[PDB]
């Protein structure tokens, strides 16, 4: 014969953010050719995995 | 509590249908 | 805003059966020319719906 059992699971959440101003973005674009949005986005995406 | 009988196997719910809020209105424009 | 609720449903069962011997079947066939098997089958099938 045979028999059966059961189990369960559920997830959890996380959140992160970033900030900057317009003048800073324009200045750092004019000098060094950088872009703030991409930099901050990449840093956030990487840090999330690191913390996990 | 063995699989050889109907009670051995467990059950799983099914999402059959959902009821939505009914439409609202009236009719008093004639006055 | 909005809200939610929930309900549930489940079915039931039913059984029936019939029997006869070979000698009786052949006796009926010979003395009256009627078939016991079909008779019993039809009676069962019709009674089920009637009771339902």
């Amino acid at each position: 014969n045979h028999e059966m059992k059961k189990y369960t699971l559920f997830p959890s959440q996380f959140v992160i953010a970033a900030e900057h101003t317009v003048q800073a973005a324009y200045e750092a674009q004019r000098e060094f050719g950088l872009d703030l949005g991409s930099l901050q986005f990449r840093t956030l995406k990487e840090y999330l995995s690191h913390e996990q | 509590e063995m699989m050889s009988v109907s009670d051995g196997v467990m059950r799983l719910p099914l999402f059959l249908a959902m009821i939505l809020p009914v439409q609202l209105g009236a009719a008093t424009a004639d006055a």
